[PDB]
This record gives C-alpha cells, structure tokens and sequence, in this order.
C-alpha cells in the first residue's frame, strides 16, 4: 500500500536510523572489543537488515 | 515370402537400434540377445518379370503389397499400444515408432512404399482430422491420470504417483499380443526393449516432456494448453469455489496474531482453538487439497511443456544456422580484425546460404515455397515469445467472484484481523498441512507433491495477495515468535520445534513459487488525505 | 547427419531434396549445398 | 475422445482366400 | 539479501566533502571496485550450485541409460529404480538437490532483485555477470564431459555426451524461472561455437577433438587391422584379433552414436570432419598415383 508513505512517513525514517544507528555501533564495537564468547559482536542475519 | 521379408527387415531394424553396450553387458551376464542370421532377399526383391505359365509376374509389386499392409499394421499396433497405457508409456512409443522408420527406410531400398510421415499420420487418424490419435490419448491421460494422481518434486524436477488411497484407478483395454514382427521383431528384442522402457515408467520429467513435445508439435501443445485452461476454469469457478465458500464462513470472523509475549506454546494453542473447524474438516484433503494438485499440476504442465519447447526449438535453430547464414564470433589473432574475417568465413560458407542459390538457379515455384520454408525455420518461439504469462493472466480472469477478495475494509487501507480473503482461508489451509503426522503416516508431500502449492501461490499472486499473506499468515508468525523465544513444548500433540520446522521448509517453497510466479506475470497508486481543519 | 536434419530442418530438407533430384561446374554448387545436408551425390564434391 | 475410442471398439468388426487361411493358421500359434 | 552490498557502494560518495577532494576519487574508485567484485562473486556462486544441479541431473539421466537393464534382461532368461529419489515422504528429509535447489533461488532472488544500480555514475547490471559466467562455465563443462585423452586416446561416447549435455539444457532453461535472462542466447552462443574447428578464444572443440579422435584412433586401428566396417551393423566392429584396444569401435561408429555425434557436430562439425577424412584419401591418392607412374 503505497500510499501509507503519506501518513507513514516518520515510521520509513524512524526505521531508517534505529537500524542505521545499530550496524555502526555494531562496526566499531566488533572491530574494537574482546570477545567473551566466539559468537560476540558476530551478527550472521545482518544483510538481512540492510536488505530491508 | 512376403511375410518373411518383412520379419526380416523389422528385426534387422530393432538390431541396429539396439544399444551397444546393453549388447556386450547382457554377453557377459550370460544372456547373449542373439544377432538374427543375414539373409539373400535382395534378387527376389528385384524381380520385375517371373515368367511362369505365359504370364509376367511382377514380383516387386506383389511383396510390396503385402509389405505395405505390414507397415501399416506395426503403425497401427503402436499407436493401439499407447492408447492402452498411461501417459509414461510415450517414451516407449517413441522408441517403437523410431523402429518402424528404420524398417521402412530398410524396405525403401528395394521397395517403393508411401512416405512413412503419411503412413504414421494415416496410422494416427491425422490425414482428415486436426489432432491424432497420440495427441488425444495425451489429453485424455493428462485430464484421468496425470491431474489427478501425481505429486511434483521441484528439486529434481519429476513426478511422481500419490499415494495408495488418492490413487485414482481407471480399467484399462489391455490389447491382444500379436506377432514380434509387429513390435520390436523377435521376442527377445521385444523383451529387451521392453526392459530399456523400464525405467521411463516409475516417473513424467524431461525426457517425457520432450517426447510428448515432439509428437503433438505446435498444434497440439496449443489445444492442450487451451484445454487444460478449460479443466482449470471448470475447477476454480465449480468445485473449488464452491468449498472455498463453504470454508470462508466456517472460518473465525476475526482472528488477531496474538503479540509475542504470550509465547510460542500459547499462539500454536491458540491457532489450534481458532482454526479448529479447518483442521477437522473431513473433506479438506479428499476434496480441496485434491482439485488444487489437479490446478497446481496443469500449471506446472504448461511451464514444463514451454520449457521442452524451447530445448527443441533452439536445436532445430543451430542445425539450421549453417544453411541461413548465420555464424558465430570467430577468433581474432593480433594484427586482425572482427569484420575482416567474418566476412572471410561467410564467403566459404556461401555455397550452403539455401535461399540465395535456389534463387539462383531454382524455379519460381521452388524459389517461393524455399522462401515460406525458411520463414517458418527461423521463426520460433524461443526467439523472442513467451506463453506461460498469458496462462497465468487467463486464470486471473477465472477469478472474478466476490469471494475471492471479499468486502472492502474497514480502515479504508487494508483486511488484518479479518478472515475475508482467500489468502487467509490459505493460511488456514497451511496450518493444517504444517502440523506433523505420525512416523508411519503420510505426509502431504508424500500425497500431492508440490502442485497443491503451486495452485495455492498462484490464487494468491493472481489476487495480488502475497505481500499481505506474507504478513498476516499464520504460521508464518508462530514460526517468527518461536524463533524469538526457542521454547519447546507438545501442544495438542503437536510438537511445537518440529512444527516450525516444518513451516520453514513450506515457507522457502512457498517464496520461490511465489516469486517465479511474479517474475513471469512481469500504475498510480491509491493515495490518502492528509488531516483537514473545519476552516475549510 | 541426414537423419537428423529432416527431423531438425524438414522445410529446408525437403527444399534442397527437390532442388538436387531435378552443366558440369554449377551442378558442383547443388551438390556441396546437398552433402552438407548429408544427401548422398554421385559425385562427392569434397572429393 | 470418448465417442471417438467407441467408434474403434464397436465400430471394429463390421472366407476361400488362400492368405485369410494362412492368417488363421498362423494366428492360432501365437493366442 | 547479498544484493545488499553491491547496493551499498552507492553510499561511498555520501562520506566526501568539498574540503577534501584529495580523497574523492580514491573513494570512488573504491565503490566501484567492491560493487564489481559482490557481483562477480554472486554470479560466480550462482553458476557453481548450478553446475552442481547438472551433475547431479546427468547422474540421473545416466541411470535411464540402456546399460543398466542388463540385469533384469538376464534374470528374466532364466526363471533403485530411477523415480524412487523423487518420492518425497517429509520435507525435514533434506536431499543435496534440496540444499543446491534452495540456495540457487534464493541467491538469484538476490541477483534478479534490481535491474542495474549506479555507483558514481556507472552503471551496473547484475544478470549480465550470471550470464556470462554460465556461457563460459557450459564451454567449460562441454569439453570436461567430452572426457578427452591425447596419451590414453581416451573420449566419450557421443551418445553419453550428448545426454549429460542434454540434462545440463533443462537445468541452464530452468534459470528463466529465476532471472531475466534470455537462456536461449546463451546456448545459441554456446554450442554453434562448439561446431567449428576452435571457438571464438580460439581454444579446441568437440569437433576437433572428435575429428581428431576418429582418424588417429579409430580409423588408424582399421588400417592396423583390428576393427572392420560392418554393412550389416551399419557400424564399424573389433575383430577378434590379438590386439591392446582400449575402446570397442561400435560403441563411437553405429548408428544411434553417428546420430548423436551429429547433434553435437551439425552440419559445420560434420562438414569439417569429412574435409579430414578428405586429406587422408588425398595423401593416399597421391600415393597410389606413384605406383601407377612406377
Ligand atoms: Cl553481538
Ligand atoms: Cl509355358
Ligand atoms: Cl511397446
């Protein structure tokens, strides 16, 4: 329903920023901390989230 | 005589076809398929004037006669044999028919005989008719037994039967066994033959697909097309429509997708509480799973055959590309050009160029009918057309009943909660045939194979419903919140991990089937207002 | 080869069958055009 | 087709001759 | 969702300034770069699962042969079938082509997902690398199934070529079901190279390798006296001489193997076979003529 960007708006850039806001947090914090455990700072669906 | 001559040439010609190394394998097995002694027909064959009694007889003529009439009966036999059989039985044919060339080209040497294109098309009462006998008979098993009883596995691209109690069994005329002559030639050849068939029975894929193509050519394919739009027409406006009311009303007026935090366990007992007039609906598989396979299965037959098609057409193509001038890019060394020796190569293969020397040296009549020939070699299918998007936008036209999209929505937008699409009706359907079975007990795979989705998907896609069944669908959410949460629990003996597995594994296929679908089915939008002041 | 062409190609087959059954320089061209076609000659061009 | 594969079973079936003889001598050798 | 790098190489110029355009360019070039290799590698993987499923179809399609019936044959004188892998009892069974099958579609998802993109100003358009992977990964395959051996003098039977061949055909068709492509065109493309004598990187075809096998196997082994034309067989045929064959001659000469040979060959294999088997009766000619003069 392409029609729901009108009143919908905010929600696209909402989504956008919180999504955006954790792959560069992601990033710098895999690049930069010592894993726990092997699978920390490891996110194997994270194509997934910038597909969408 | 006669008889004997035609025995002879009939075996010589199932020899010759006979495998190589089946020969050699069966000499080392111990069973040796015993090569037919050679024969001195040839001086009889020859015989134009045997003087006997004052009278001249032409011999020829007389072995012709009779050799003739063989011809027909083996053509005959053939064709008979088919008709007898079911639909994976066209593979042998084949075979049989590509025999009875061989005799008849053996036979030509010494005998003059009808052309065997007009004795097989006498054979297959397609002189004074449009579709022969093997054309129908396809039809007929496609509509008896195809349909019906068979379940498609898209990984390896076959079919196969449904299971013991969907088996659809029809009394076939089992025909009279006449002479080997008739058939293959001998009874070991027959045999032998019949063993190399073996094999084609148990499943319909690529290389029935290709027979079944070559043998109805452009016109059959067309009318079993159109006559399997006809099947589909009659299922989704009939019998399915009419459970597909039926089932709408049985189904909840609303049914909300319950927020994660009551849990996995908890949302597969409430779709089970919901759902649970579908779920014990008696006729749901017998009936509405059953007539969707017979959609699903004649859609996948249209795809399938195109595909066949085009294998055949573009072979057709490179064989005759040599006699139409056409090329490919040739190697360019340094100090040499693309055009250079393009140009080069087609002068040396200017004496095949078909058309240009017919219209160098030919007769206007031969000039006009080389020139419709080569019209009709290069225009095929494959070059430039496409047939299964018309299908699917014919079946969409099937569908013009309310109920299939139901009443407008509420919020001007969208359904949700509501059950009033045929989506939704799916996903009641889905949950049904996720939910696992006993370890002895079979499955919907094992029943109907992959057609029963493809019928489902398609409904669907046609109704441009798949964004918001992709949404809203059941299973599709238990599955999300289990993912979450990854509790383990047997409700309503349903073990809830191997429940949404199994919806995982119906999820793929149901989003490659919807995609294809979308990829082949290749604007302004409904817009809303924005908020307005009672100033004006 | 022949078997497999008017099977293939049968509207071009059945031209260049017409063409080679009805000079001694240009019947070489009918023939070259017929043998790629795999239709025996009496005489064998490529010969 | 149903009409049509009736009028090849019914509309099937509807002798001094020295190969109708030897047909039926021959025949009865094989059924 | 691998589409979803390529994608965002478009993003790359977002991060310059025009305080900086010492960098622009470096960064550029960078995008680029990526984006070509994401959809080289998309296409690269596509082409491998594909060349998988082929494999595992010319194993099927090998099963249907002839061969394999010679123990029913025999066992009837005297007193798993293909279609059983296809009877599917629970989708939680998962077969390799299952595995091979899920990963091609949902990669061509991938693939198939936007028609081109444009990273700094170029254009790129992701089918075409698919493309022009499988054009020369079915080259690749051709010449791999002819099986050939110079030191061996070793090939395939044309008839068994001609199946794995066709098997490859139904599988390369099916990608229409998944990409816009035009499947047809790279076959076209494919296999009317394969009927001249080098393709067009000027690297040996079937063709030449058949040509070349015909003459200096097996028609060298008539002249060395071990194999006969057969009228009768429409074949050429081992002689039951003290000999080292490694082949049997009616297995490459009868029939359905010329037939299949043909096929593969067309009228321009075929025509440049003959004009080999023409130079051999040339050099034989010239040979007798010097014992007509002597
Ligand atoms: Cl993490
Ligand atoms: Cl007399
Ligand atoms: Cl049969």
């Amino acid at each position: 329903q392409p029609g729901l960007l009108g009143p919908k708006a905010l929600f696209v850039f909402m989504a956008l920023s919180f999504a955006r806001d954790e792959i560069i947090w992601l990033l710098r914090h895999a690049d930069n901390m010592p894993k726990k455990s092997a699978d920390d700072f490891i996110d194997k669906h994270i194509a997934e989230l910038i597909f969408y | 005589l006669a008889d004997q001559i035609f025995a002879y040439y009939k075996v010589m010609a199932g020899s010759l076809l006979l495998d190589k190394r089946l020969r050699s394998e069966c000499k080392n097995q111990g069973a040796t398929i015993h090569l037919p002694p050679s024969n001195r027909y040839e001086t009889l064959l020859k015989q134009r004037h045997v003087q006997l009694l004052g009278r001249s007889i032409d011999l020829n003529r007389l072995i012709t006669q009779r050799v003739s009439a063989a011809m027909y009966k083996s053509l005959e036999l053939a064709i008979g044999r088919f008709e007898s059989e079911d639909l994976t039985s066209i593979v042998e044919l084949d075979g049989l028919l590509e025999i009875n060339r061989m005799t008849h080209k053996l036979l030509s040497r010494y005998l003059t005989l009808d052309g065997f294109d007009a004795m097989f098309r006498e054979a297959n009462h397609n002189v004074s008719a449009p579709y022969g006998r093997i054309t129908l008979h396809v039809f007929w098993e496609l509509n008896y037994d195809f349909l019906p009883n068979y379940c498609y596995n898209g990984s390896t691209n076959r079919f196969v039967r449904t299971v013991l109690p969907f088996s659809q069994e029809f009394q076939r005329d089992k025909q009279p066994n006449a002479q080997p002559q008739y058939l293959h030639g001998s009874k070991a050849l027959n045999l032998a033959y019949s063993s190399i068939y073996g094999s084609y029975r148990n499943f319909v894929g690529p290389p029935h697909f290709q027979v079944i193509c070559r043998l109805l050519g452009y016109q059959g394919i067309a009318v079993v097309m159109e006559e399997l739009l006809k099947v589909v027409k009659s299922l989704l406006q009939g019998t399915i429509l009419q459970y597909v009311k039926t089932l709408m009303e049985v189904m909840p007026k609303i049914c909300r997708l319950p927020r994660h935090e009551y849990g996995s366990p908890g949302i597969l007992e409430f779709f089970h509480h919901q759902l649970k007039d579908i779920v014990e609906y008696a006729e749901l598989k017998t009936v509405c799973f059953q007539n969707l396979r017979e959609v699903g299965n004649a859609i996948l037959f249209c795809l399938l055959i195109e595909q066949s098609l085009s294998l055949e057409e573009v072979c057709d193509l490179l064989h005759a590309a040599p006699f139409q001038n056409i090329l490919p890019r040739v190697h360019v060394k340094e100090g040499e050009r693309l055009d250079a020796k393009m140009k080069r190569l087609e002068s040396k293969y200017a004496p095949l160029h078909l058309v240009p020397l017919i219209e160098r040296l030919g007769t206007p009549q031969q000039i006009a009918i080389a020139r419709e020939g080569d019209l009709l070699t290069k225009e095929r299918l494959c070059c430039g057309l496409s047939m299964f998007e018309v299908i699917l936008t014919r079946i969409r036209s099937f569908l013009d009943d309310p109920i299939w999209r139901g009443p407008l929505p509420s919020n001007g937008v969208m359904h949700v909660d509501e059950c009033v699409e045929f989506h939704r009706l799916w996903s009641a359907m889905q949950f049904v045939y996720c939910i696992p079975v006993g370890t002895h007990e079979f499955t919907v795979e094992q029943c109907f194979g992959d057609g029963l989705h493809w019928a489902g998907c398609m409904i669907i896609v046609l109704l441009g419903q798949q964004r918001r069944f992709a949404v809203l669908d059941f299973c599709y959410h238990l599955l999300k919140v289990q993912k979450h949460d990854g509790k383990d629990e047997i409700i309503k003996n349903v073990p809830l991990k191997k429940m949404v597995e199994r919806i995982r594994k119906f999820q793929i296929l149901n989003d490659e089937i919807i995609t294809i679908l979308d990829k082949y089915l290749k604007e302004h939008v409904r817009c809303f207002q924005p908020p307005i002041h009672q100033s004006l | 080869l022949r078997d497999v062409l008017s099977y293939h190609i049968p509207f071009l087959v059945s031209s260049i069958e017409d063409f080679k059954d009805h000079d001694m320089k240009v019947a070489m061209n009918v023939y070259e055009l017929s043998s790629a076609a795999g239709l025996p000659c009496e005489i064998d061009p490529a010969l | 087709i149903r009409k049509g594969i009736q009028l090849r079973k019914v509309e099937e079936q509807r002798e001094n001759d020295v190969a109708t003889i030897l047909s039926r001598r021959i025949a009865v050798e094989y059924s | 969702y691998s589409i979803a790098f390529p994608l965002l190489c478009t993003h790359f110029m977002s991060c310059t300034h025009e305080l900086c355009p010492e960098e622009r360019h470096h960064i550029g070039d960078r995008s680029l770069s990526l984006c070509n290799m994401f959809l080289d590698e998309m296409a690269k993987q596509a082409r491998n699962l594909i060349t998988d499923i082929c494999t595992e179809q010319c194993t099927l399609s090998d099963q249907l042969l002839p061969k394999h019936c010679a123990k029913t044959i025999s066992q009837a004188v005297n007193k798993e079938k293909p279609g059983v892998e296809s009877m599917r009892k629970n989708r939680l069974v998962v077969t390799n082509l299952d595995k091979l099958h899920t990963a091609l579609s949902e990669l061509c998802f991938s693939i198939n997902y936007v028609p081109n993109m444009v990273v700094w100003e170029h254009t790129f358009t992701p089918r075409e690398y698919l493309t022009s992977h499988l054009e020369i990964r079915f080259t690749k395959s051709i010449v791999g199934m002819t099986m050939y051996n110079q030191a061996t003098q070793e090939i395939a039977k044309p008839s068994e070529l001609l199946t794995s061949v066709r098997a490859y055909m139904t599988v390369l068709q099916s990608i229409e079901n998944y990409v816009q492509i035009d499947i047809t065109r790279v076959f076209n493309n494919v296999l009317l190279q394969q009927t001249q004598h080098l393709d067009s990187h000027g690297e040996p075809t079937i063709t030449s390798l058949y040509t070349n096998w015909y003459l200096e196997t097996l028609l060298r082994q008539v002249s060395n006296g071990h194999i006969a034309y057969f009228p009768a067989m429409k074949a050429f045929v081992n002689l039951p001489t003290e000999n080292e064959l490694t082949f049997n001659a009616e297995e490459y000469s009868d029939i359905s193997e010329m037939r299949s040979l043909s096929e593969l060959l067309g009228p321009y294999g075929m025509k440049f076979l003959s004009e080999s088997l023409m130079w051999h009766i040339s050099s034989q000619v010239a040979e007798l003529k010097k014992l007509v003069v002597e």
